[PDB]
RNA sequence: AGGUAGAUUACCUGACGUUCCCAUCUGUGUGAACAUAAUGGUACUGAUCAGGCUCUAAGCAUCUUUACUUCCGUGUUCGGAUGGGAACGGGUGUAUCCUACUUGAUAUGAACCUACC
RNA sequence: GGCGGCACAUCUGUUACAAGAUAACGCAGGUGUCCAAAGAUGAACUCAAUGAGGACAGAAACCUCAUGUAGAAUAUAAGGGUAUAAGUUCAUUUGAUUAUUGAUUCCAGUACAAUCAAUAACUCUGAAAUGAUGGCCUAACGAUCCCUAAGAUUUUUAAUUAG
RNA sequence: CAACAUCUUGUCAAACUAUGAAUAAACAAAGAAGAAUUCUCAGUGUUAAAUACACUUCAGGAAUUUAAAU
């Protein structure tokens, strides 16, 4: 009858971004590979501040996508094994979350193009407890306890369990 | 009286009959009917305290 | 030498109160003028639409008209050897009830209760209480003795300079 | 030929000579720009008191 | 005791921890339809399997902050007025008004209507 | 005096002296514009920055969490105002309309111009209370005569039939 | 080393400010005609309806007390 039921930290969202430095043609085409690794559209970003050396105010840059639940377990366990389960103890930021990135789409081989080419992407897990929601609700919107909000080393127990990865302190 | 206008009710679409079956639970009705004809386990975790007390759908 | 803008030298006449921005209070909106009533001009700079002139900020008026959103106030205005009478149309945001009448007011209850008991008591054949005295100014303070039992006495003289460095 | 621009010297000792001539009471009492509806109530009941006071009048 | 609506708008805020839920509140389950968006995360709707874990509320601390009180200090400054003093510069005496910063002590809310325990 | 400048119509802070008024060819600056949206309304969101993380990616690209009283943005000069907004995004729309009053600001209590409070229409947005007669506020401008456009069908009558 | 944090220290602002005087500015200290109370009371309108409330010479009218209010 313990209240430990309601610390299970579980998977709240994951986000993957493709983050190309043209607009047009490639994004297009970036934003296609995210629609079908997810399911769903994939939303555009546009620059926040323009820059010469980067060639890059109102054009779009980048295409960025959430996935949550059941849905994103399954991506995770896809991006996390093409790393084969091998984070090192630096990837895991202090509020609780952490990430990686990737170098090459593998996608699907049956089915591919030049056209396409090659993108890279990044992940990121956003981790949570049942009770989170206080602080995103409309009304009464309030702040999380800190002992209730994880932590760095609460996110590495999570994810030495439920992947067994082990954790590189190199 | 209290002054509105009819555009948010249940209605503000379909027909009268649309917000008249939701005043009467309509939605709640149609979702046993719904829900038995799945599974049961699903209707058994909805509406546990419905089942017990005795009110068919 | 100044312009001559309508809100000319705002600066800190228009600032809001220290730790005093945002929405003002409810009573304002819910408090209740009537007619004959004593107000006070205070222009509220976070509401720009109606703002009164700058020239009539602090100044103490009478409530003549109250319309649906804003209520009249009748101030006194000094011309150049001369006084005429204005007359405001100001929302509530931008008035404040005077409270210039507040020792009056009392006085006021002060005789009226006695003025009751003394219907009271002139038909009951009691003697009638009289009337509040009036107000005067501190008057010389009369004779008294002072007892030498628990009194004490230290002694004052010039004090003897000493440095400060 | 330069002049000298303003001065406020000896404008205060005008003023109080004929001083500050308040207005009178007629002033404080006009009703102009007052309420719509509370004018016409006032010209409602004047209307009706003015009335009954001069058919009284009219009887003798 | 709790919940809804509030008025005063930090004695009401912020940080570190702590205490119950018996009702209520909350978090909690689900996505067929109203309706929702890139994501049932938000909002929407249907529900009651579990929980006081966070909320919320009550309290702790030589706690920052905040609000009152003495002190600072009749010190700075100031209104009136010399054939007063000084080469200036500035600074008395008289009859008057008298802040501020700071430090020390106290507090950490009071209060209105409706329902239910 | 000339040459220079506009202190000539004008706005912001300061000089300026804790009501109002207020000098210098005093100081630091500003105006003769711009906007079918940058007007109106409704909804949602919260900005700058810092810390910790993620391929290229680094001091500056994009993504996530936490802190974040506005340190951002708000067409412009400066000063005021603004956080379930007045800022950003989305959706609808043209009240940036017609007619009549009474006031406030320069005021000589003249005109121009500006600022408001109502009434009678027809409408916009919203579920609604409300809001809307241009721009969050303080500058963004104009007589007599002349020319050039828009408006006066509501109603009142005459003639002929029936009473 | 520097740098960045944090605690102290010395000195400043007409175009900086929390706080904030002295002097001042505008009210009140009893004029629908010098107060008050009791009874009675009407027309419009607000209002869900009002006997509440608003204005109407503190609508109006009659009695009693009353010249008081730095």
């Amino acid at each position: 009858c313990k209240s430990d039921v309601m610390r299970k930290i579980k998977i709240d969202k994951l986000v993957l971004n493709i983050s190309v430095g043209e607009s047009g043609d490639r994004l297009t085409r970036a934003a296609k590979v995210l629609e079908t690794l997810t399911g769903q559209t994939p939303v555009l970003s546009e620059a926040r501040y323009t820059v010469r050396a980067f060639s890059i105010r109102n054009d779009q840059i980048a295409c960025h996508v959430t996935v949550r639940g059941a849905k994103a377990a399954e991506i995770l366990e896809k991006g996390l094994k093409v790393k084969e389960f091998e984070l090192k103890a630096n990837n895991f930021s202090a509020t609780g979350n952490f990430g990686f990135g990737i170098e090459e789409h593998i996608d699907l081989g049956l089915k591919y193009d030049p056209q396409v080419g090659i993108y890279g992407m990044d992940f990121f897990v956003v981790l949570a407890r049942p009770g989170f929601r206080v602080s995103r609700r409309k009304r009464m919107q309030d702040k999380i306890g800190r002992d209730h909000l994880l932590t760095k080393e609460d996110a590495i127990n999570w994810f030495k369990e439920t992947y067994e990865g082990i954790v590189l302190n190199k | 009286y209290v002054p509105h206008s009819a555009t948010r009710f249940a209605g503000a679409g379909e027909n009268e009959e649309a917000l008249r079956s939701r005043i009467l639970g309509g939605h709640v009705a149609a979702y046993m009917k719904y829900l038995s004809g799945e599974d049961a386990d699903l209707y058994k975790k909805q509406f546990g305290r419905f089942i017990a007390a005795g009110i068919a759908p | 030498p100044l312009s001559n803008g309508r809100n000319r030298r705002t600066r800190k006449l228009f600032k809001r109160p220290f730790r005093g921005h945002g929405l003002s209070n409810t009573s304002t909106i819910l408090h209740t003028y009537k007619v004959g009533d004593y107000v006070t001009i205070l222009c509220n700079s976070s509401i720009q639409h109606g703002l009164p002139y700058k020239a009539f900020h602090g100044k103490t008026g009478r409530v003549w008209n109250v319309n649906p959103h804003a209520i009249g106030v009748m101030v006194n205005k000094k011309v150049n050897n001369r006084i005429v009478v204005k007359r405001l149309h100001i929302s509530p945001e931008h008035i404040k009830p005077s409270g210039c009448q507040k020792d009056f007011l009392e006085r006021k209850a002060a005789v009226a209760a006695i003025r009751k008991q003394n219907i009271q008591l002139k038909k009951e054949g009691k003697p009638l209480l009289p009337l509040p005295a009036k107000r005067l100014p501190k008057q010389p303070r009369p004779a008294e003795l002072i007892k030498g039992a628990d009194i004490k006495f230290t002694t004052v003289a010039p004090l003897k300079f000493e440095e400060l460095y | 030929s330069k002049d000298k621009n303003r001065s406020s010297h000896n404008q205060s000792h005008k003023a109080h000579r004929n001083g500050f001539y308040k207005p009178k009471k007629s002033a404080y009492m006009s009703t102009k720009g007052m309420n719509v509806q509370v004018l016409k109530n006032t010209k409602a009941q004047r209307k009706f008191a003015l009335a009954k006071k001069l058919e009284a009048k009219k009887a003798a």
